[PDB]
């Protein structure tokens, strides 16, 4: 009949190909769909959802309910930071297992701005200021308030607003960063310090707990789907 | 906005073929595995299961691809001619084979694929065959309710989160060829590719190893690793 | 002007498929090479490397072709059935196989090719997957900078002209078939063809043998041959 | 389905074929390009760039910085030539390793006019005339000025202009010459002689050095891509 030439690649099965195949059950009356609430059209929609961060991962606190709580206090050392973590939304232990990190660990490349929401869960009689800073990579990780001050930062008054949104804008040499620990696509650092203090009156708890949430912004995007390392199966 | 999200779409997220089953079929002189029946599901493997369980409800047309790999078993110089494998779909209710030469293999109305070894992997497509309007990865309920008037507790006893015992049937795989004087052992790997996927009610991903067809957890319940509070 | 330059174009200059890797995969009774992981790069060979290093920056869509050649190893009369080879792409971050039957071979989201021996060489295409706006054949810098506050010199120590440790991942090649009673050894040769090539900042070609992934030179540093000054 | 006939050549892999292949990473958002300076659209663009010639390839001078310098002097023998080399832009040792020759050694055929630029790097108080001659093949290679005079030639006054451009036009029996030593596609000869002398005053260096550069003209073209012999790999 029609002369044809078999090109290289014939008789191969590529798991990512998109070819038409015969139907094993022809003329099947599939059940029609209904308007079920909560339809998802993109996986980045899930990443845009804020989810709590396991900020505290000490030996006696990780893999519990205490790993999501960061202790603030009026007796704390105002010179030392409250919490510190690298801006690696897929490899950092505190961000890897978040919903954002879970979605990222299925992709090789990511690019976009992040959004960290910190919620103060103390008494209404407790007041204070917290300095939340993002430092782009290249310099020493801020070990002091005088250093973190120099980078991007926001001051958060506990008494006025119980939640603060620190948005980390997309600033990268490369158009896409890797979802794996790489010093060439390093994203930066996030640090927290006591701007003034936590002040509480008498008959009030002098120690409180804050929670952290991470989310992706509308500019966020991922690339090169891959297999996650989180789930394993005994063979 | 110039960076796109074409690869993060639900269709792209499931556009890869995931292995869901490995089935061993042996041809030898007729305790034996001359025909193997495998119940259809994605829960025999964790990767595709975890990807699907990102959501509560799904509706997708499936694409199955069968990769058959044959080998000899202690052959000295015994050899075999090219084999043909029969993969017959048995939906719930249809009779099931009791032997490799049973009448059920006639495939009068059960769809079947005859695959010749050494050829391309056998690929077919299935539409959405769900009884309901969408697949239910999670079912917070039972199929039977124990009533006060039940004679015994076993009448209404049902597995938790189990909807139907025979979800979608089985695949019976045999070697159509008669037994050569030397044994030949083959592995059929089934790769499942969702297509035209629609999902509803997103869920957090599984954080601990799967233990059975449900949400049960038994071991390795400490996923997060040690890290300093103020360590970058 | 009637003589044309259609063959000197950048697209035509790279329009040939160059071998970039030879990978040995053995099937035998399970110190062994039942699965082989090869890191993706063109620097394992000199020809295509030299052609690409004619320029400083490049942007091209790649085409990979796999040629598999199998042979017996000391077989007396032990024989094997036609084998199927799995070539799985593992990008940076994805789990890597620790055995030939590991769960990672499920290829739930990692693209994979199942090639049947004796068929046409397995060919696929890849787009420009560069993080930056163009590939960097030469990178005059490091990835880490040693700072005054670093506890030790190893914190900031990085290889010169090395951008990322895991550039683009690896290819893991295995034989899906179980072990036949006789060993079978196969060589997979990967041929890389740039397409839609764009190049920037031309550079002089390499004049001495390559020594490693960089511009380092060790031996044979006297390329030019003897010739008389006034000898035609 | 459609009856087809498998033609000869099926299931073959030709490394020079142009066939469509399945994409292993579908729906990939490739990084957009930018306007990087120095874009190259043809390989002959590189050949058109003048590059220095290893004119001197003596045993004690080759593979050094002295192999690019040709010594001129007032005490030189005015009867003997300064330098002489065949017009083989890909096989001649002095031209093979030039950028032009490097590009040619990737092709089997070449055709076009060449351009040799000779730069005088002496004192501004040094003056002289140099006869640069091209002799088409067929006759004796010019061993004297009286012979080289008869072929194409140009006189170059060192005092006035420090650089001279000797253009060798395309004159060939065949439409294309081979990039390999072949007496049938021989290109000719290039020779240099002292037209008058180099004259220098007192307190001036009596010995100077000249440099040579070779380039291709806009009419230049190459054909039948091949593998270069310059680069080798131990197997
Ligand atoms: C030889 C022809 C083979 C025909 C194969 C037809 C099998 C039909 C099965 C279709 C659906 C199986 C997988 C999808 C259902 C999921 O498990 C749902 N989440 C059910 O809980
Ligand atoms: C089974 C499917 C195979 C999928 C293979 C995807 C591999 C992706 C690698 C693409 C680029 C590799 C070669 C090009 C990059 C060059 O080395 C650059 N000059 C980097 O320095």
């Amino acid at each position: 009949g029609l002369p044809v030439l078999n090109t290289p690649g014939s008789n191969q099965y590529l798991t990512s190909d998109n070819y038409q195949s015969p139907c094993a059950i022809p003329e099947f009356d599939v059940t029609p769909p209904i308007d079920i609430p909560g339809e998802v059209k993109n996986m980045m929609e899930l990443a845009e959802i804020d989810t709590m961060i396991p900020l505290n991962l000490e030996n006696t606190k990780r893999n519990t309910m205490d790993m999501y709580r960061v202790t603030l206090s009026d007796s704390a050392d105002l010179s030392q930071p409250i919490l510190c973590f690298s801006l690696s939304p897929a490899s950092d232990p505190r961000l890897s297992h978040t919903m954002l990190g879970e979605v990222l660990n299925y992709y090789t490349h990511w690019a976009g701005s992040l959004k960290f929401t910190f919620l103060f869960c103390g008494s209404m009689m407790a007041t204070g200021k917290i300095l939340v800073a993002y430092a782009p990579p290249g310099a020493q990780p801020p070990t002091s308030r005088k250093e973190a001050m120099l980078g991007t930062h926001v001051i958060w008054d506990l008494g006025l607003q119980s939640s603060c949104t620190m948005v980390v804008p997309w600033i990268s040499n490369v158009t896409y960063r890797q979802t794996t620990q790489d010093s060439f696509t390093e994203g930066g650092y996030i640090s927290m310090f006591y701007q003034t203090r936590i002040v509480v009156p008498l008959s009030t708890p002098k120690s409180m707990s804050m929670l952290g949430f991470v989310s992706a912004c509308n500019d966020f995007s991922v690339r090169l789907l891959r297999d996650t390392t989180h789930i394993s199966q005994s063979a | 906005q110039r960076r796109s999200r074409s690869e993060s779409t639900i269709e792209s997220f499931f556009a890869r073929g995931a292995c869901v089953a490995i089935i061993e079929v042996d041809n030898e002189e007729p305790a034996q595995k001359l025909f193997a029946m495998w119940r259809i599901t994605y829960k025999d493997t964790v990767q595709l299961r975890r990807k699907l369980e990102f959501f509560t409800y799904s509706r997708f047309d499936m694409e199955l691809t069968f990769v058959v790999t044959a080998n000899f078993t202690n052959t000295n110089n015994g050899h075999a001619l090219n084999q043909v494998y029969q993969i017959m779909y048995i939906p719930p209710g249809a009779p099931t084979p009791k032997s490799w030469d049973d009448y059920t293999w006639q495939t009068s109305s059960n769809p079947s694929i005859f695959y010749t070894y050494g050829a391309a992997p056998a690929r077919i497509s299935v539409p959405y065959v769900g009884l309901a309007n969408a697949y239910s990865h999670f079912y917070d309920g039972f199929a039977k309710v124990p009533l006060k008037t039940d004679a015994n507790d076993q009448i209404g006893d049902s597995l938790y989160s189990a909807m139907t015992v025979d979800d979608f049937g089985v695949l019976a795989i045999r070697v159509v060829n008669d037994h050569n004087p030397t044994k030949v052992t083959s592995k059929v790997r089934i790769y499942m590719k969702p297509k035209h996927v629609r999902v509803w009610c997103p869920r957090p991903p599984r954080a601990v190893p799967y233990y059975g067809p449900g949400v049960d957890y038994k071991d390795n319940l400490n996923p997060l690793s040690e890290k300093g509070l103020t360590t970058y």
